[PDB]
């Protein structure tokens, strides 16, 4: 099952501030009205393996926060060093340690780098450029439970950790005692409309 | 060509007679007053506070070993502390230790009585140095010990601290051995712990507050260093010079390295954003990394320098118009008695007159200068 | 290199009195000071080290105190043989702080 | 123990001089520093340089004589120090003193030698 991402998937390309300026940037983005992939997790139903291919846009709408973390690695089966992010209520954990995981690892209800920091829809972009791993996030409320709604919402950077490990494959975690969308980025020039306050209110491909 | 504005006009015109009018001769330019670098605050400050003011140090024979790397080691806290009385340290000056950058740091922390505090030094021989902890001859570390009689010693003598007094050989530089093999001597029949010429190599000395200062325990830490044979991971802090506003100063905020005047800006910034740019891709506002506020930057005042003069035959008196600049920063001309300000610029050497006549030497923005009685 | 400023240049005290000599540094030395007595025609002799410790064969009359940047040397019960020049010197051998002496201070009985 | 100096005396202005200190009864271990000090005929002591003993080659120069002195350990019992571009102000008495690695004061001072820079 697929869906089409109307306008979502745009982030601030850099920490530069601009006011009332239409600024054109050539960067890795998610195309407008592009078909992105749907996944189910209720009822069985499991999460499959995904590639990276120059960045991932991940948008999960949740009620009880089934999503619990991400795995980014070429192999991530204890073969080579792999980035691991685990989101717990206590704190967010980022490791590079090698771990062996089965085909369908479920969660009950050497390390090189480390970091510690359906009404709800969590939007994210994870990218790897110039050896830098970048995260952009938003948590706008959605009143539509069928699909992501028509509209726009900019994405704000949260972490710029230099992991330095090439990623060509990615997996998500779920909780077992819930659909989510995955898009794809590629170089596509955008024209972003900066507000008087610096917020990106509109963008054109 | 530099004596006075009339001479500058003559040089630019390449003629010894200058006709009545306004002639642009040179370019005004305000040089930066100074340089300010407001670098951000500490990225990863792992201190030696817990290493030094620890709950209890380890025994001298098996000392507390710590590795310091991938940090910003603040040596200033150690430098400012006057409680240290045996700062017997080599290779680096205490004041320049912050500037010095090393790949690795080793912390060897233990307790030593005042009698053998001397023995904690390279090239020194003694029972404690040769049995518990020895320093290398090529010692680049930093030895710091301070009094702890009020903390370590207890009533009736303290026995939680153990040291080795008997050993057949001497410890090689930076060697730890907790095996504590039984000491043997003479005919060596001592299979157990006690025998002829046999004693336990480990022992404990009662530490008392009323004991002599030489026998009083001191807390001692050795900061072993090493040369730059690799990219450095632990280093010192950076500069935190002050900020100056309403003055043309070269500034460095988070590597911006821009030159201009700084003012408080009414424009708002998003928390992640650190600086702003114009429609022409030129920086116009910077968020200060040290303190979160916005500073509007505008380029150093500059503009043409024009000489307004009548015919050199009529008179040799001239006026100077600095185009598009306010007279406050113009001096950064000799005839400072009258200095008038107009939209065209700052005019020096001419007096304003309420009366209006036909234009003779246009200046700009509806103002003309003329030579009259 | 740290510099030693030793005052007063010349002092005069009667027999049995006390004479105090002040030594100041440009940076913090953390003790590591040595007080010396030099008689004319004789190489300097050590009196006090570590700014508080007295060596063997040194009378208890000599006493050094102070910490940080300011140091003091006092000599009690002055004797006829005590007439000499006293010096203060940092003992930083391989610390880049140097071991420069201060201005010599002669004493008059 | 004892310390002795040799190689001093009259030196022509603008020339170079070499001074050697020889020890008797001990060796230049890594726990002792060989230091050099000078004394003007009517002035106080002026420190020159030091060199760590043992296998260490660490050496510290003074600010005034950073480029005009060369101190190095030739042997476990003998040390040498060289002056360059001698002037009349360098006429002084050189003392060879040892300094323990514990950073105590200098003990066992040498008798000293006089060097005169004149023609
Ligand atoms: C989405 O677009 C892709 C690429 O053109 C296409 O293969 C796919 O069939 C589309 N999905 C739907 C549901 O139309
Ligand atoms: C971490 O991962 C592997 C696991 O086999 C280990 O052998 C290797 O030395 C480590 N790599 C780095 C770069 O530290
Ligand atoms: C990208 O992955 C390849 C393996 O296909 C690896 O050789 C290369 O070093 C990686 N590049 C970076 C920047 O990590
Ligand atoms: C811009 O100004 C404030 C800044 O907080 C913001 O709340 C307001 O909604 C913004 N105005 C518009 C028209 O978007
Ligand atoms: C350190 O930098 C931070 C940056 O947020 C600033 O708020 C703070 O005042 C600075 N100084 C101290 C002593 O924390
Ligand atoms: C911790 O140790 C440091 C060593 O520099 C000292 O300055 C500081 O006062 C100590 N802290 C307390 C709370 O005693
Ligand atoms: C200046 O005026 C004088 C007298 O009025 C005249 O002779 C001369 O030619 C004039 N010079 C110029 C350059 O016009
Ligand atoms: C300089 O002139 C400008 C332009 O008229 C004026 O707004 C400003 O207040 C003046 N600045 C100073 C420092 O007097
Ligand atoms: C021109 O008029 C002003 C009032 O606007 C008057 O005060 C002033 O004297 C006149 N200017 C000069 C330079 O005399």
């Amino acid at each position: 099952a697929y869906t089409n991402s109307f306008t979502r998937g745009v982030y601030y390309p850099d920490k530069v501030f601009r006011s009332s300026v239409l600024h054109s940037t050539q960067d890795l983005f998610l195309p407008f009205f592009s078909n992105v992939t749907w996944f189910h997790a209720i009822h069985r139903f499991d999460n499959p393996v995904l590639p990276f291919n120059d960045g991932v846009y991940f948008a999960s709408t949740e009620k009880s926060n089934i999503i619990r973390g991400w795995i980014f690695g070429t192999t991530l089966d204890s073969k080579t060093q792999s980035l691991l992010i685990v989101n717990n209520a206590t704190n967010v954990v980022i490791k590079v340690c090698e771990f062996q995981f089965c085909n369908d690892p479920f969660l009950g209800v050497n390390c090189t780098f480390e970091y510690v920091s359906f009404k709800n829809l969590r939007e994210f972009v994870f990218k790897n450029i110039d050896g830098y791993f970048k995260i952009y996030s938003k948590h706008t409320p959605i009143n539509l439970v069928r699909d992501l709604p028509q509209g726009f919402s900019a994405l704000e950077p949260l972490v710029d950790l230099p992991i330095g490990i090439n990623i060509t494959r990615f997996q998500t975690l779920l909780a077992l005692h819930a659909a989510y969308y995955v898009g794809y980025l590629q170089p596509r020039t955008f024209l972003l409309k900066y507000n008087e306050n610096g917020t990106i209110t509109d963008a054109v491909d | 060509c530099a004596l006075d504005p009339l001479s500058e006009t003559k040089c630019t015109l390449k003629s010894f007679t200058v006709e009545k009018g306004i002639y642009q001769t040179s370019n005004f330019r305000v040089q930066p007053t100074e340089s300010i670098v407001r670098f951000p605050n500490i990225t990863n400050l792992c201190p030696f506070g817990e290493v030094f003011n620890a709950t209890r140090f380890a025994s001298v024979y098996a000392w507390n070993r710590k590795r310091i790397s991938n940090c910003v080691a603040d040596y200033s806290v150690l430098y400012n502390s006057a409680s240290f009385s045996t700062f017997k340290c080599y290779g680096v000056s205490p004041t320049k230790l912050n500037d010095l950058c090393f790949t690795n740091v080793y912390a060897d922390s233990f307790v030593i009585r005042g009698d053998e505090v001397r023995q904690i030094a390279p090239g020194q021989t003694g029972k404690i140095a040769d049995y518990n902890y020895k320093l290398p001859d090529d010692f680049t570390g930093c030895v710091i010990a301070w009094n702890s009689n009020n903390l370590d010693s207890k009533v009736g003598g303290n026995y939680n601290y153990l040291y080795r007094l008997f050993r057949k050989s001497n410890l090689k530089p930076f060697e730890r051995d907790i095996s504590t093999e039984i000491y043997q001597a003479g005919s060596t029949p001592c299979n157990g712990v006690e025998g002829f010429n046999c004693y336990f190599p480990l022992q404990s000395y009662g530490f008392q507050p009323t004991n002599g200062v030489g026998y009083q325990p001191y807390r001692v830490v050795v900061l072993s260093f090493e040369l730059l044979h690799a990219p450095a991971t632990v280093c010192g802090p950076k500069k935190s010079t002050n900020l100056v506003k309403n003055k043309c100063v070269n500034f460095n905020f988070n590597g911006l390295t821009g030159t201009g005047v700084l003012t408080e800006s009414n424009k708002k910034f998003l928390p992640f954003q650190q600086f702003g740019r114009d429609i022409a891709d030129t920086t116009d506002a910077v968020r200060d990394p040290q303190t979160l506020e916005i500073l509007d930057i505008t380029p150093c005042s500059f503009g043409g320098v024009s000489v307004i003069t009548p015919g050199t035959n009529t008179s040799n008196q001239v006026a100077v118009l600095y185009q598009d600049v306010n007279c406050t920063e113009v001096p950064v001309y000799s005839t400072g008695s009258n200095v008038f300000q107009t939209r065209a610029g700052c005019l020096i050497g001419a007096e304003h007159v309420n009366n209006s006549y036909e234009c003779d030497i246009p200046i700009g923005a509806g103002i003309c200068a003329s030579y009259q009685t | 290199d740290v510099v030693m400023t030793q005052t007063p240049a010349s002092v005069s005290e009667p027999v049995g009195g006390t004479v105090t000599t002040k030594c100041q540094a440009s940076q913090n030395i953390f003790n590591n000071l040595a007080w010396y007595q030099q008689k004319p025609g004789q190489p300097p002799k050590l009196l006090i080290s570590d700014a508080s410790n007295l060596a063997s064969g040194v009378s208890s009359r000599f006493t050094g105190s102070g910490s940080g940047t300011e140091y003091t040397l006092t000599i009690g019960d002055l004797e006829c043989a005590d007439g000499a020049t006293y010096y203060c010197q940092s003992t930083s051998y391989g610390n880049d702080d140097g071991a420069a002496f201060g201005g010599g201070t002669e004493v008059v009985v | 123990e004892s310390l002795e100096e040799s190689g001093g005396g009259l030196v022509q202005p603008g020339a170079s001089l070499t001074l050697t200190c020889k020890a008797s009864g001990f060796s230049f271990s890594s726990g002792y520093y060989m230091c050099w000090v000078r004394q003007a005929p009517g002035k106080g002591l002026e420190w020159i340089a030091c060199t760590s003993g043992g296998s260490s080659q660490y050496t510290i120069y003074a600010n005034w004589a950073k480029g005009r002195s060369t101190i190095s350990k030739t042997s476990s019992t003998t040390v040498t120090l060289q002056m360059t571009s001698l002037t009349a102000a360098d006429t002084a008495t050189y003392f060879c003193a040892r300094g323990p690695s514990t950073y105590y004061g200098m003990d066992l001072w040498g008798p000293g030698t006089l060097v005169t820079v004149s023609s």
